């Protein structure tokens, strides 16, 4: 998983995987559910789904 | 046919020679999947002739790349046809338009 | 505790287009049932399709027949689009005999008591010679899903036709507000179905619900 | 002109419509460009290459 | 044979924990994995009935963004902890539980005053912490029976988001499965975590039962 030329990883996501992570980790100013306080990631997934 | 075209499809289809093009105007006297018989108009007749044009269609013959070359008529019985009109579509042609 | 939906209306817009209303539905159940029924209706509905054709004097589809406008392959493609409902049997042989100039359509197929032609004007081919005549035996089989001929395992002249058994062409569903006697949080689900005219919309809905319930029987008692 | 023709057909002028996921029925969060593209099958079939 | 479909032959239930299960069903008809998984997921997320904390009355606190001396956590964190309280209210739909604690130490679910028809799933669930010897906390918790998840935004009476459904997490995946020749089949893997009032298997059975009873007006 590391490049022999420079030691950097070769398996970095590209294109649509990067787009998906970027879209899901973006923030919106007045998105639905703003200001909620969640017990954890499971509650966040339940609310989103 | 391409829903979005440039207008060059007809020229490509006709000039390629893969389609059957009416040599003279007339009326479709007979038609089937292998043949077209045109009853030539009186004004396009040479004096000593019947006025019948016969177009035998190429049916399911291999191309140089083993693709199918097949001509099917695009005119019906009794239809009037003019000179230069497409009588039978060739491979990748739709009503005289290139259809890739 | 949950209110159970009921089939309350069937608007037969056309012979091949219908709307089925399920009412009442609680929150979330409208979309759940809508998507489940849409998937089951699109994937699993049974129907009758043409599977084998025997045209007299024809050895294979890559050929022409004198006096016929269409190629044999195009005739097979047209027969693939023939919509037929068969009663009381899973396989039938229809006979088509036609002579003289004119369009040979589904109406010219020999009448069978257990076979109904939903679209008699379906064009099968065109005869262009007065002395031309066409005679074929068409095999119609009941099935479901898509079954290609190449994946299907015969005298020469028996031409195999890819079988698209599914009578359902398009499914849409809309969940909207329902007017109840005392409740306001109830929805109704309108399922718009476009078929080939060979399946009853209520029969299709009950069929899909039965398929879903039988598939749910495994989860109902998990072990 | 394309948007005018879209108006004539009672279609959105942006060329983007609301799509739903067939697997779940969930609406896709943003409008999706949906139209008709003229597609060609090239003479590079996997049957000839495998 | 057109009216018969493949039924799950292999059903493997891996118990990752007491409240965490992985149920693998194989084989399924093409596309049936997504159908069943999505339907069960929607029912478990939004339709499962259950009891959950809906309100709390805390003495000294009048609104959410307030403070209370002697309590290590903030009032918002106390609300968050109350949200996680899994309670089995067998007797009634609406119940009020009194919680009266004093002295330094962790105020947990076990310190809530006992009720005959109320069961605490996790008595060691931490409500808050008291950091002073003379620190005291007096609260009345209104726990109601409802369906799914009801946020407090859609509704000093402190409002807690109502997690009625005992489902903590529900996910499903569809993998390729195969029988003698058929290779396009579906294998449904359901990964589920519950809040401990009921175990994942019973919750899946209840969701399936609810979905099946929804169809009783159309099943032959």
């Amino acid at each position: 998983i590391l490049s022999p030329a420079n030691g950097e990883p070769i398996i970095v996501p590209s294109q649509d995987v990067v787009l998906g992570l970027y879209y899901m980790t973006r923030d919106c100013v007045n998105a639905k559910g703003e200001g909620m306080v969640l017990t954890g990631p499971k509650e966040a997934e339940r609310l989103y789904r | 046919k391409p829903l979005v075209g440039t207008g060059m499809e007809r020229a490509v289809a006709v000039d390629s020679g893969v389609t059957a093009v009416a040599k003279r105007g007339g009326v479709v006297q007979y038609v089937d999947a292998s043949r077209i018989v045109i009853k030539v108009n009186e004004d396009e007749m040479y004096p000593g002739e019947a006025g019948i044009d016969i177009y035998n269609l190429t049916k399911y013959t291999r191309s140089n790349q083993n693709t199918c070359i097949n001509q099917m008529p695009c005119v019906s019985l009794g239809e009037p046809v003019e000179r230069g009109d497409v009588l039978a579509d060739g491979p990748s042609t739709d009503l005289g338009e290139l259809a890739l | 505790e949950f209110l159970k939906p009921r089939l309350v209306d069937i608007e037969q817009v056309s012979s091949t287009h219908a709307k089925v209303t399920l009412e009442p539905l609680e929150r979330g159940f409208g979309h759940t049932l809508g998507n489940a029924l849409r998937r089951i209706l699109l994937s699993s509905m049974p129907g009758c399709a043409v599977t084998e054709v025997e045209i007299d004097g024809v050895l294979h589809e890559y050929s022409t027949k004198e006096g016929v406008q269409e190629d044999i392959l195009e005739i097979l493609l047209n027969l693939k689009g023939l919509a037929v409902r068969v009663q009381g049997k899973d396989e039938v042989i229809l006979t088509l005999n036609k002579s003289g100039i004119g369009p040979v359509t589904a109406a010219d197929i020999t009448h069978d008591g257990d076979v109904e032609i939903v679209k008699p004007q379906h064009v099968i081919c065109h005869l262009t010679d007065e002395n031309a005549s066409i005679s074929m035996r068409i095999k119609v089989q009941r099935g479901r899903g898509y079954v290609p001929a190449s994946t299907r395992i015969r005298p020469i002249g028996r031409l195999l036709v890819d079988a698209c058994y599914s009578p359902v062409e398009r499914i849409a569903y809309n969940v909207e507000a329902a007017r109840v006697e005392q409740r306001t949080d109830l929805d109704k689900l309108v399922i718009e179905m476009e078929t080939n005219g060979t399946i009853d919309p209520e029969e299709a809905i009950r069929r899909a619900a039965t398929i879903l319930a039988e598939q749910l029987e495994a989860f109902v008692d998990l072990r | 002109e394309i948007k005018e023709l879209l108006k004539l057909g009672d279609l959105p002028t942006s060329g983007q419509i609301r799509l739903y996921d067939g697997r779940t029925g969930e609406q896709f969060e943003r409008p999706v460009t949906v139209g008709y593209m003229y597609m060609l099958k090239l003479n590079h079939l996997v049957d000839d290459k495998m």
